[PDB]
């Protein structure tokens, strides 16, 4: 059957996904991430 | 027959401006 | 000129740990 | 004694026909710290299995 044929070799197409840009999403840390080297602490004197 | 949908258009009947005061960093 | 007991096999095995190294800053 | 905690676990499901799932219980804590490792299978209240 043609249509069949048709089907056969057309069915199978992966669905396209569309995000728009400006749209808020989260980063869920998968790991410890470590600031020890590039950042240290001070008191800032009073007055 | 279906598209991706646009996003959100702002409208255009609330104009004002933004600056209400000077910003600082103009040292102003 | 010149010189010269581990049964449980299903559940156990889905309870294997996922330990992912951490990342430091630079 | 009375109180203590058993821990069991299960798995690979039922078949088709199956009513009951096999249940081994691995370790029991007595409510005073003792523990023993008894892989003992699990019944029913009359004593059939699973």
């Amino acid at each position: 059957s043609a249509a069949a044929e048709a089907l056969r070799n057309s069915i199978n197409i992966p669905p396209t996904l569309y995000k728009n840009q400006g749209e808020r999403v989260n980063i869920l840390v998968a790991r410890d991430l470590d600031f020890s080297d590039v950042y240290s602490l001070e008191s800032i004197p009073t007055k | 027959c279906a598209s991706a949908p646009k996003p959100k258009q702002p409208s255009d009947f609330n104009r004002e401006p933004v600056n209400k005061t000077v910003p600082v960093e103009i040292q102003r | 000129l010149t010189a010269g007991g581990g049964g449980g096999g299903e559940l156990a095995e889905k309870l294997q740990p996922m330990r992912l190294s951490g990342s430091s800053a630079g | 004694d009375r109180g203590s905690k058993v821990v069991g676990f299960y798995q690979g499901g039922l078949r088709q026909g199956q009513a009951r799932i096999f249940v081994q219980w691995s370790r029991i804590e007595t409510p005073s710290g003792v523990v023993i490792n008894l892989d003992s299978p699990g019944t029913g209240p009359l004593g059939e299995a699973g």
